[PDB]
RNA sequence: GGUGGGGUAACGGCCCACCAAGCCGAAGAUCGGUACGGGCCGUGAGAGCGGGAGCCCGGAGAUGGACACUGAGACACGGGUCC
RNA sequence: ACGGCUUUUCCGGAGUGUAAAAAGCUCCGGGAAUAAGGGCUGGGCAAGGCCGGUGGCAGCCGCCGCGGUAAUACCGGCGGCCCGAGUGGUGGCCACUAUUAUUGGGCCUAAAGCGGCCGUAGCCGGGCCCGUAAGUCCCUGGCGAAAUCCCACGGCUCAACCGUGGGGCUCGCUGGGGAUACUGCGGGCCUUGGGACCGGGAGAGGCCGGGGGUACCCCCGGGGUAGGGGUGAAAUCCUAUAAUCCCGGGGGGACCGCCAGUGGCGAAGGCGCCCGGCUGGAACGGGUCCGACGGUGAGGGCCGAAGGCCAGGGGAGCGAACCGGAUUAGAUACCCGGGUAGUCCUGGCUGUAAAGGAUGCGGGCUAGGUGUCGGGCGAGCUUCGAGCUCGCCCGGUGCCGUAGGGAAGCCGUUAAGCCCGCCGCCUGGGGAGUACGGCCGCAAGGCUGAAACUUAAAGGAAUUGGCGGGGGAGCACUACAAGGGGUGGAGCGUGCGGU
RNA sequence: GGUCAGGUCGAGCCCGGGCUCCGUGAGGGGGGAGAAGUCGUAACAAGGUAGCCGUAGGGGAACCUACGGCUCGAUC
RNA sequence: UAACUUCGGGAGAAGGGGUGCCUGCGGGUGCGUAACCCGCAGGUCGCAGUGACUAGGGGGGCCCGACUGUUUAAUAAAAA
């Protein structure tokens, strides 16, 4: 993933590490749904 | 700075501004040429010949003497060797770099995990290729000359 | 590495003038640098300059009089005709006829004023004001 | 952290390539060249459009403001797309009935979008049955039947 | 690309027979998108950016295509044939 | 209001105009007779702090903002301000915008330097001498239609318009002559940049082999009885099959304590026991050697914390997942007792970090002062030490700081100053590092990478105050400590809430 | 000019395969606006267990834990 | 010559053109004008030239079992 250090700041937003984890889970779910595994 | 380490060392020679050989030099041009030939036959490189001449014989530099056979040139160790038919077949710096690259490859084939020495080898090959490019451009090497580690062993030997 | 001895000389002169030095050394020296220094001395921006041999390209010893506001090389060396000098004057000088644009011409190195007087163009190599 | 490059006399190709490459970061130039607005414009690049009123709605005013904003749903004759158009005027909504043809016209918001405290509305009604809504609201003209 | 011809008002792979593997390309080939080109027009102090319907010159088209006759000139907007 | 005056225009006529008409032009009759609207009125931005209506509704608002019963901001009336036969509204282009930056932008903390090196095309390149005129400059022929553009004069009343001359434009092409400073090309001569070599030294630079250091865990034997561990307090757990603890032995797997230091060596990631072998680089001292061999580098190559994956070994101590005990309203955690993968070796893959100096690399210049490491030189001590002290030169590594720079924090010869080069990256915040497509990978994942739509801010430095289950000084019987009497339990008086 | 044969240019129709798109499709996925809902309190002070990056595993949800790293860390 | 894919496959995917006889040349191996095989040009006949004989029809979804294999000799060969 591309680096956006501006998003690591916690002012009015949740942790970027857990956002990244959620996005990766979403990507895996979409790939599984599409059948690409 | 340095080619790869990018350090700014400044140690080197500081030759005074001169146009003629110093008056206290005992030997003449002919004896200087004979000494150069004798040292080359003994088996020293050009740098070692010049160092020995400066140290033991007290000759500051052969480049201070005008060439008797060419009014437009000054004397030089390589020029003396080439006029006596004793110049090296390939340039000495290239020979030294090839020799130590071959030695490093011999070490690395017994120590495959020495990645730092492998990087040193890569730097040596880069220097070799730079010199090969320069000598190819200047015509001091055949146009078909290429550097290959397998064939470099015979050149080293 | 070293690429522009003339630009190095002009930047060194500008820095020394800003810091208030009276004497500068230019190294390495060249005939283009000598011609430029001759033009500046003729126009009164620098004092006496002398060439010194050191077994190398040489050194130039120059005396400054505190009369230079800014001296700089022009890169790329733009070719300029006789009728195109006004835009370069506006680009490199504060007012009309204030400084001098040093131009290398086919008849030698001379200021843009003498180039206009002779009716010849050249290549802009420096500017001093 | 260095002198801006290229600066050489024979580097015009590299300079032009750099300028062309970095001109794509400009959103305005990229949108104009790729015709992105034309690809999604309901009005197809027109300054005004004609349509038929489908229904009348009211919109919340955005915070910190509060109030009803009367709008209509208009189906464009050009392509059948449905948009929402504001009805400027103190009693403009009274003069607009169902199945009435109207002339919608852009709203002068930032860029080309919405304005004021009504986001999501980009158009306003100007003419109703070929009669201007301003004159209808001010009472100088009487609405025809259509 | 060549060797020999045919055809054309003319030179030409334009076409044919034979002989070779050439030609183009990260300095943007091929493919895709858009677009008649220019003199010019709009704007800006200028560099520049944007447009290029009206007038002039040049190019194409006559519902979409393909063909021919006559004539110096057409495969022809107000001549011809077929789909 | 009164008294006058013309007629551009309007109305009616006569000529002239036109192929014929019309318009236009000249003249007569009548008469101020026929002729002003559009936006705006809170700032930006010129214009009212007046009145009447609505009252978070109706509405206005490009942006900031107004409206809640005293609205200069909504509607209306009366005033006014801008332009004016025009004046508003919407879409599009340029300027605004140095927010596309050749002129002429930025990348430490705000958007942005590839995690780091080697190197190919390209771009940029040290000094001198001779030769050619390709680039370059000057002069001179053939061109680049007209209209359009600028100026002067002349003709329609002046003007718009047109004519006569001068110039410009078509970003240029081409035939010749001249010049040689710079670039290009060919030749010659150099050593300053960069390489090669020699000498004495420095260093946790790397690989292999062999010896150790305590510590910790387990097993056996002897001693010795009742607890041990652990926490804020406990509990799970170990213990009578003899635990914790002490002593004599055996076995194993990680790691090299103090010394140790803004110390040292490496491109970076990283690298501390000792000895031997192999091996990379740098600094210093070099009247040594070659002679521009150089810098940066699109594509490409190599190295690359931890973690994860494949195959084979090992597994002491820690310890994701998991089990149990505590705390809590809940506690899928913080705390405690156990524990699989992993952490360790070998052959490979993955190529990711706040991989940070949030600062790419080469060169020249711009006050100093003060530590420390390596080398060299000079002087003085000496137990003659590879020892100590002081000064100077070079190369690394820190702090303070002048000129100057910056929004500031701060940087300041180890620049974030001025100059000469090269590559990479950024163009308001989200959507989004997402969707689609392509490449690599066993997989996890890696690289490339948008739109629709949404938003007026997001972001940085610094100031005053307020707060902290931050740190310090103080003060208080409406705070405590040490004490005296009470209220809260009952009836009643009185004042509240509720009914 | 008819008829029969070849030779060419060749419209139209049919079949198969590429490319540029355009419309829709029950149902799922996240995203953005919404105003005065429910659960807990993750970050800002040492935010009550310092925060954050990389990898990996768990949890209604913010989040929790392990290894390596930075200070964009308070006290000392 | 497609989706997909375990990268091996799917695949002879799908789909399109040709095929006789006669005359004469060229090529490969070969000492050979011995034998076998592979091309080229022209002429010509029929409705049809692998003319008889020999000799796949094909494609797209879904369920089950991975596959080759075995089974109720005498009603079940399958998903068992």
């Amino acid at each position: 993933m591309k680096r956006r250090p501006r998003k690591w700041k916690k002012k009015g937003r949740m942790r970027w590490k857990w956002i990244k984890k959620r996005i990766r889970r979403l990507k895996r779910q979409r790939k599984k749904e599409r059948g690409l595994i | 700075a340095r080619m790869h380490a990018r350090k700014r060392g400044k140690s080197g020679s500081k030759r005074p501004p001169r146009t003629a050989p110093p008056i206290w030099v005992e030997y003449t041009v002919e004896e200087i040429e004979n000494l150069v030939v004798k040292l080359r036959k003994e088996g020293y490189s050009t740098a070692m010949i010049g160092t020995i001449l400066r140290d033991q014989y007290g000759i500051p530099s052969v480049k201070l003497f005008k060439d008797p056979d060419n009014p437009n040139r000054n004397l030089t160790i390589t020029r003396i060797l080439e006029k006596h038919g004793l110049a090296p077949e390939i340039p000495e710096d290239l020979m030294f770099l090839i020799r130590r690259a071959v030695n490093l490859r011999k070490h690395l084939e017994q120590h495959p995990k020495d990645l730092h020495s492998m990087r040193g080898l890569q730097l040596i090959e880069s220097k070799i290729r730079r010199l090969v490019k320069y000598y190819k451009r200047k015509g001091k090497l055949p146009k078909n000359w290429r550097y290959d580690p397998e064939t470099a062993k015979l050149l080293v030997r | 590495t070293l690429l522009d001895p003339l630009a190095n000389a002009l930047s060194h002169i500008t820095n020394s003038e800003r810091v208030g030095k009276r004497e500068v050394y230019i190294k390495p020296a060249s005939k283009l640098i000598g011609e430029v220094l001759r033009v500046m001395q003729k126009y009164g921006y620098i004092g006496e300059f002398e060439f010194i041999d050191d077994g190398r390209a040489g050194v130039y010893r120059v005396q400054l009089l505190g009369r230079i506001n800014k001296a700089g090389a022009i890169k790329p060396r733009f070719p300029v005709k006789v009728s195109e000098f006004e835009k370069w004057e506006k680009r490199f000088l504060p007012a009309f006829e204030f400084g001098i644009l040093i131009v290398s011409t086919s008849q030698g190195v001379m200021s843009h004023k003498e180039a206009i007087e002779k009716g010849i163009g050249g290549r802009l190599i420096a500017y001093v004001y | 952290p260095g002198k801006k490059a290229p600066n050489g006399e024979f580097a015009g190709r590299k300079l032009k390539l750099k300028r062309k490459k970095f001109r794509w970061s400009d959103i305005r130039y990229k949108r104009r060249v790729l015709r992105l607005k034309e690809k999604s414009d309901p009005l197809e690049g027109a300054p005004q459009a004609r349509g038929i009123v489908l229904e009348k709605i009211a919109v919340e005013a955005k915070q910190p403001n509060s109030g009803m904003r009367k709008a209509v749903r208009v189906q464009l004759i050009k392509n059948g797309k449905v948009v929402t158009a504001f009805c400027p005027g103190d009693g403009a909504i009274k003069f607009i009935d169902e199945h009435d043809e109207v002339i919608i016209e852009g709203i002068g918001g930032p860029k080309g979008g919405s304005m004021g405290d009504i986001p999501g509305i980009r158009y306003k009604v100007v003419k109703v049955n070929r009669v201007s809504l301003k004159e209808l609201v001010k009472g100088r003209k009487e609405k025809p039947r259509r």
